[PDB]
C-alpha cells in the first residue's frame, strides 16, 4: 500500500526526506503533505492517477521552478498550501486544470515575482494568502493590483518590499497611476518606390485594403495583405491623369471608389463582385468641380455621402448624396471662395446634448468655416467661422474622452490645437512649424498622436498625454514631403503610412514593447 | 522684329482701403507686398513674354475708398477706370487696382482686353490674394492688357491646349496649385496684338522708377550716366561703354537700340520698322542712346488699301473684326448681303436692338449695321455667343453669296456684332452709331502742309503725336524744305 519512504494514515499522508513523490496512493488516502523533501522540481504533470486529494501541501523545500498543468488530474482537489519554501520562479499555468480549488495559500515563500493571471482558471476560489513575500512592486505586479480589487475572494493584505521608494506599502493601495510599463516607437518597415498624394484605408468583405493617390503616373493604387511575406503588395490600379485623392466607400458590401483628377477628372467607380475589376461608373460635373484638393466622406442618420473641396474659384464645393443607385448633386457650399480641405466632425452644440453632425472646409487665405447640419432642411446652414485664424491649409479632429479637439494646419507659422468648448474653440497648444503641409491625428490601441509633417524640416510625432492634456513631443521621423499620414489595422498589426511629394513613400511599423 | 525687342510695362498699382486694412494700415507693409507680387509677375512676364513688368507708381488710399466698390469686378473696373481717367494723373502704360475685396465672380479680376496704354482701357481690376495668387492674377489681367484671350474657339477644337496637366497655364482656371507658364497660343496671340499695332508705348523704356534707384538694374535712373544691366549683360552689350553707371569717357552711349560701338548712331538710321499699314518707322534720334518712341500714323490714314481706316495704330476693317471674333478662315461678307439683310430689319439683319423692337436698317447706312461674315463657326473666339447663329442666303448675278452673324457680348453693357465705330462704309465715310457719316462731320486734326490737297505737303506722314514726319531728303515743320 503506503511506501515505506513516508509516513502514512488510513485516511491522510505525510511526506518526508524524499526525492520522488510515490507514485501509487491508497486509496483512501485523501490529504498529502511534503515536508523537507529533495525534490529538484515539480515533476510535469505530476500528480497523475491519484484523483482522490482533496487537500495538498509543501513546506520546507526547495523549488527552482514549478512547471506548468503539474497539479492536472486533481479533479477534486479543493486545499491548496504551498509556503514556507524558497522559489525564484513559477509558471503561469501550472493552477490552471484546477476549476474546483477554495483555499489557495503561497505565503512566506519569498515569491518576488508572479506571472499575470496565474489564478485565470479558479472561479472557486474563497480565500488566498500571499503574506510573508518579498514583493518587488514593477510591471510584474501590476496584474496583480488589478487582480487584487476585482476578485471577490477574500486576501489578506501584503507589502511591497521593493523597490525601496515603494517599501512596506499595501499592493492593494496602488492605483492605475504610478505605473509606466509601455512604451511606443514607429520603425520603418517598407519603402515603396512612388510617390503619394493620399493614402487612405477601406474594409470589403472583412478584408482591409489601401488606396494611395500617386499624382505623377495618375494611377490610383491598390495595396492588399501578403501573409507569405511582408504584408504590403499591389494588387490592382485604377489608371487616370493627374490623380489628387482616392477615396474608397464600401456602401451595404459595395465597394466604391471616388478618385479625384486635376484633368477632366472626376469620376465615380464601382467594384464588379464576379469580375472583380473597377468599373467606371459616374462622371462628376466638371463646370461644379474643376480643381478639386480635397474628398470627404461621411454618414448621416442612414445616409452616405462625400464632399469635394474646389480650390478654383469658378468651380464650387457640393456635397453628393447617395440614392441608391448612385452619387448625385446635393448642395453647393462656399461659393467663389478656394477649398483647400473639408472635414466632417460631430461635436455637441450647447444647449443640445447631442452631438451634431458639422463640416469645416478651409478656404485659401482665409478663415476656416463652420457649417451646422439642419435635419429639417436636409442642409448646412448657420455659416460660423474660427475666428483669428487665417490661411489654414487643412483641419482635422479628434477625441479624447468626451470632449472634442481639433488640429488646423497652417503652412507658415504657428498649427495649433484648440478644444471645442460650449460655443467655440479655444486655443489649448501652439506648435510652430516651417512648411507644414499637414497635422494629422491618429488613435492606435487607444494611443492619441499627432504628427505634424514638414518639407524643410523633420516631421514631429506627437503623444497625447492624458495628466498634461496637451501633446508632447514624442519621435521625429524622416519623411520628403509629407501629404498625408494613414493608420493602417490588420489582424493585431498596425502601420504607419506616410505620403511623400517629392520623395518615396514610407511605411513604418507600430512596435510596442511591453510588460503586464 | 517686334516680337525680338523687349517691351516693357510701366505699371502703377492702386490699392484700394480694404487691400491697406489686411496689411494693418502700413504703409510700408502695402507698398512691399505690392512689390512683390509685382516682381513676380515679372518674372513670369519676362520668362515667357519677352515682357518687363515695372512699377512707375503706386497710390494707396488710407482713408476709405474715393468710391464705391462692388461685388461686380466689371462693375468695379468701370468705376475704378472713371476715377482714373478724372483723378489719377500720373503716367503709366497700366493702372492695376489691388482690391481687399473679393469679388463673386467666376474671374478673380477684370481687364479690358487689348487696353494697354488707353487712358480709359488701360486698367485692371484685381482681388485680393496671397502673393503667388495675386501675382498670377495681375499676370491674367495684364494678359487681357497686352491682348492675350482665353481663344474659346481654339480651345474646343482643342489645337490650343496648356500642356501641363497638373498644374494649368496663367489663363486658365486657378487651382491650389499654380501655374508659372503661358500656352504657346497665349504668345502668339501676343504677338499679333503687337503685330496689328496695339501696345505702341510698351517699346518706350522707363526713365524713372518708384523703387530707389540701384546701378545695374538695366535701366537708366536720374544720376546715372548709363546702364548696361548685369555683368554677363554688360559684356554682351556696353561692357566698355559703361562701367559701375559711369560713362567712360571716351563712349556715351552704352547700351540701345540707337546705340552702337558705344558711339551714338547718326541721325536718320532706322531702329525699328513699321509693323503695319498703320505704323509709322521709329528713326534713330543721334542726341540719344534709345530709339525714338513709337509712333503711328494718325487716325483717318488708309488702311489695307481701300477697306480700312487707321485707329490708334490698328486697321479696323469688317474683315478684320470678323477674323477677329469667329476666327480667321472666316471672311466679311459681301456688301449685298449688308445691302439686303441689314434693310429688312429682322432678327436676320439689323441697324440696331430695342426692348420688343428691331431696328430696320436705314438705306443710306448699311454697312454699319449688323456685322455679317461669310463662313461662320459655331463658338466665338472671344466673348460668349447669346442665341444663334444667324443664317441667311442671297444670290447677286447669279451667284450664291453665305452671310451669317452673331451676337457676341464681352460683357453686358458691351455687345459685339455690330460693325465697329470708324470703319469706312464709304468714301470720307467713317461708321458711327449704325451710320454712314463724313468723315468731315467729327474734324479730325490734320497736321500742317503747305500744299493744298495733300498731307504733310505730300513729302511726309501725319502721326500720332501730329507732327509730320518727313519723307527722305526732305526737312521741315511742314515738310516743306528741301534738304537733300
Ligand atoms: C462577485 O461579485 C459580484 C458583484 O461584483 C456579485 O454579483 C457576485 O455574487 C460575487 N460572487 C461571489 C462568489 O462572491
Ligand atoms: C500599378 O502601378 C505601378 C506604377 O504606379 C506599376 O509599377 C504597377 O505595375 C501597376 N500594377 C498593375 C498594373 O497591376
Ligand atoms: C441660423 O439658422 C437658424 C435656424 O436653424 C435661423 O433661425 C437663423 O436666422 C440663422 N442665422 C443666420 C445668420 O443665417
Ligand atoms: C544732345 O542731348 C543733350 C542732352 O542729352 C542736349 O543738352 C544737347 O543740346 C543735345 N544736342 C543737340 C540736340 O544737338
Ligand atoms: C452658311 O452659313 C451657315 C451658318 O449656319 C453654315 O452652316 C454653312 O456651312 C454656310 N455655307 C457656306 C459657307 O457655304
Ligand atoms: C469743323 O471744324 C471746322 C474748323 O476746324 C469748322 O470750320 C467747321 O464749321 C466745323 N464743323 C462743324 C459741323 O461744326
Ligand atoms: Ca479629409
Ligand atoms: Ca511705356
Ligand atoms: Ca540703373
Ligand atoms: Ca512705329
Amino acid at each position: 500500500k503506503c511506501p515505506a519512504v513516508c509516513t502514512c494514515t488510513k485516511d491522510n499522508a505525510l511526506c518526508e526526506n524524499a526525492r520522488s513523490i510515490p507514485r501509487t496512493v491508497p486509496p483512501d488516502v485523501i490529504s498529502l503533505s511534503f515536508v523537507r523533501s529533495g525534490f529538484t522540481e515539480i515533476s510535469e504533470g505530476s500528480f497523475n492517477a491519484t484523483p482522490s486529494l482533496q487537500l495538498l501541501l509543501f513546506t520546507s523545500n526547495s523549488f527552482d521552478v514549478i512547471s506548468d498543468d503539474a497539479f492536472i488530474g486533481l479533479p477534486h482537489l479543493e486545499y491548496l498550501f504551498i509556503e514556507n519554501n524558497n522559489i525564484k520562479s513559477i509558471s503561469r499555468h501550472t493552477f490552471r486544470g484546477l476549476k474546483s480549488l477554495i483555499h489557495l495559500s503561497l505565503a512566506n515563500n519569498n515569491l518576488q515575482t508572479l506571472p499575470k493571471d496565474i489564478f485565470k482558471g479558479l472561479d472557486s476560489l474563497t480565500n488566498v494568502d500571499l503574506r510573508g513575500n518579498s514583493f518587488n512592486c514593477d510591471c510584474k505586479l501590476k496584474w496583480l493590483v488589478e487582480w487584487l480589487g476585482h476578485t471577490n475572494a477574500t486576501v489578506e493584505d501584503i507589502y511591497c518590499e521593493g523597490p525601496p521608494e515603494y517599501k512596506k506599502r499595501k499592493i492593494n493601495s496602488l492605483s492605475s497611476k504610478d505605473f509606466d510599463c509601455i512604451i511606443t516607437e514607429f520603425a520603418k518597415s517598407q519603402d515603396l518606390p512612388y510617390q503619394s498624394l493620399s493614402i487612405d484605408t477601406f474594409s470589403y468583405l472583412n478584408d482591409e485594403y489601401v488606396v494611395i493617390a500617386q499624382p505623377f503616373t495618375g494611377k490610383c493604387i491598390f495595396l492588399e495583405w501578403d501573409h507569405v511575406e511582408k504584408t504590403f503588395r499591389n494588387y490592382d490600379n485604377i489608371t487616370g491623369t493627374s490623380t489628387v485623392v482616392c477615396k474608397p466607400i464600401v456602401i451595404e458590401t459595395q465597394l466604391y471608389v471616388i478618385v479625384a483628377q486635376l484633368f477632366g477628372g472626376s469620376h465615380i467607380y464601382k467594384r464588379d463582385s464576379f469580375a472583380n475589376k473597377f468599373i467606371k461608373i459616374q462622371d462628376i460635373e466638371i463646370l461644379k468641380i474643376r480643381k478639386p484638393n480635397d474628398i470627404e466622406t461621411f454618414k448621416i442618420e442612414n445616409n452616405w455621402y462625400f464632399v469635394v473641396a474646389d480650390s478654383s474659384k469658378a468651380g464650387f464645393t457640393t456635397i453628393y448624396k447617395w440614392n441608391g443607385n448612385g452619387f448625385y448633386s446635393h448642395q453647393s457650399l462656399h461659393a467663389w471662395y478656394r477649398d483647400t480641405d473639408v472635414e466632417y466632425l460631430e461635436i455637441v452644440r450647447t444647449p443640445q446634448t447631442l452631438r451634431t453632425p458639422h463640416l469645416i472646409l478651409s478656404s485659401s487665405s482665409q478663415r476656416p468655416v463652420i457649417y451646422q447640419w439642419n435635419k429639417a432642411t436636409q442642409l448646412f446652414t448657420n455659416q460660423t467661422d474660427i475666428p483669428n485664424m487665417e490661411d489654414v491649409y487643412a483641419v482635422k479632429h479628434f477625441s479624447v474622452k468626451g470632449d472634442v479637439y481639433i488640429c488646423l494646419t497652417r503652412f507658415i507659422g504657428d498649427s495649433k490645437v484648440m478644444k471645442w468648448g460650449g460655443s467655440s474653440f479655444q486655443d489649448i497648444q501652439r506648435m510652430p512649424s516651417q512648411g507644414s503641409m499637414v497635422f494629422q491625428p491618429l488613435q492606435i490601441n487607444n494611443y492619441q498622436y499627432a504628427i505634424l509633417g514638414s518639407d524643410y524640416s523633420f516631421t514631429q510625432v506627437y503623444n497625447w498625454d492624458a495628466e498634461k492634456a496637451k501633446f508632447v513631443k514624442f519621435q521625429e521621423l524622416n519623411v520628403q514631403a509629407p501629404r498625408s499620414f494613414t493608420h493602417v489595422s490588420i489582424n493585431k498589426r498596425n502601420f504607419l503610412f506616410a505620403s511623400s511629394f517629392k520623395g518615396n513613400t514610407q511605411i513604418y511599423k507600430h512596435v510596442i514593447v511591453d510588460l503586464s | 522684329n517686334v516680337e525680338e525687342e523687349t517691351k516693357y510695362i510701366e505699371l502703377m498699382i492702386v490699392n484700394d482701403h480694404l487691400m491697406f486694412k489686411k496689411h494693418r494700415l502700413s504703409v510700408v507693409h502695402t507698398n512691399t507686398y505690392a512689390k512683390s507680387v509685382v516682381n513676380m509677375a515679372d518674372l513670369i512676364y519676362k520668362d515667357q513674354l519677352k515682357t518687363r513688368i515695372v512699377l512707375v507708381a503706386m497710390e494707396t488710399w488710407a482713408t476709405d475708398n474715393k468710391f464705391a466698390i462692388s461685388e461686380n469686378p466689371l462693375i468695379t473696373l468701370r468705376e475704378f477706370m472713371k476715377y482714373r481717367r478724372d483723378f489719377i494723373k500720373e503716367k503709366s502704360d497700366a493702372v492695376h487696382l489691388f482690391s481687399g475685396s473679393q469679388f463673386e465672380s467666376s474671374r478673380s479680376g477684370a481687364a479690358y482686353i487689348g487696353g494697354i496704354c488707353s487712358l480709359l482701357k488701360g486698367g485692371g481690376v484685381n482681388e485680393f490674394g496671397k502673393t503667388d495668387l495675386m501675382a498670377v492674377t495681375l499676370a491674367q489681367s495684364l494678359a487681357h492688357n497686352i491682348g492675350i484671350i482665353s481663344d474659346k474657339r481654339k480651345l474646343a477644337s482643342g489645337e490650343c491646349k496648356c500642356e501641363d496637366t497638373w498644374s494649368g497655364c496663367i489663363m486658365g482656371d486657378t487651382g491650389y496649385y499654380l501655374p508659372k507658364k503661358f500656352t504657346q497660343c497665349n504668345i502668339e496671340e501676343y504677338h499679333d496684338f503687337l503685330n496689328s499695332g496695339g501696345g505702341a508705348c510698351l517699346f518706350n523704356k522707363p526713365s524713372k522708377l518708384l523703387d530707389p534707384p540701384e546701378c545695374g538694374n538695366g535701366f537708366i535712373e536720374t544720376g546715372e550716366e548709363c546702364d548696361c544691366g548685369t555683368p554677363a549683360e554688360c559684356v554682351l552689350e556696353g561692357a566698355e561703354c559703361c562701367k559701375k553707371c559711369t560713362l567712360t569717357q571716351d563712349s556715351q552711349c552704352s547700351d540701345g537700340l540707337c546705340c552702337k560701338k558705344c558711339k551714338f548712331q547718326p541721325m536718320g538710321t532706322v531702329c525699328r520698322e513699321a509693323v503695319n499699314d498703320c505704323d509709322i518707322r521709329e528713326t534713330c534720334s543721334g542726341n540719344s542712346s534709345q530709339c525714338a518712341p513709337n509712333i503711328h500714323k494718325m487716325d483717318g490714314y488708309s488702311c489695307d488699301g481701300v477697306q480700312g481706316i487707321c485707329f490708334g495704330g490698328r486697321c479696323k476693317t469688317r474683315d478684320r473684326q470678323c477674323k477677329y471674333i469667329w476666327g480667321q478662315k472666316v471672311t466679311a461678307s459681301d456688301k449685298y448681303c449688308y445691302e439686303k439683310l441689314n434693310i429688312e430689319g429682322t432678327e436676320k439683319g439689323n441697324c440696331g436692338k430695342d426692348k420688343d423692337t428691331w431696328i430696320q436698317c436705314n438705306k443710306r447706312d448699311v454697312l454699319c449695321g449688323y456685322l455679317l461674315c461669310t463662313n461662320i463657326g459655331n463658338i466665338p473666339r472671344l466673348g460668349e455667343l447669346d442665341g444663334e447663329i444667324t443664317s441667311t442666303l442671297v444670290v447677286q448675278q447669279g451667284r450664291t453669296l453665305n452671310c451669317s452673324g452673331g451676337h457676341v457680348k464681352l460683357e453686358e453693357d458691351v455687345d459685339l456684332g455690330y460693325v465697329e465705330d470708324g470703319t469706312p462704309c464709304g468714301p470720307q465715310m467713317m461708321c458711327l452709331e449704325h451710320r454712314c457719316l463724313p468723315v468731315a462731320s467729327f474734324n479730325f486734326s490734320t497736321c500742317l502742309s503747305s500744299k493744298e490737297g495733300t498731307i504733310c505737303s505730300g513729302n511726309g506722314v501725319c502721326s500720332n503725336e501730329l507732327k509730320c514726319v518727313c519723307n527722305r531728303h526732305w526737312i521741315g515743320s511742314d515738310c516743306n524744305t528741301y534738304f537733300p
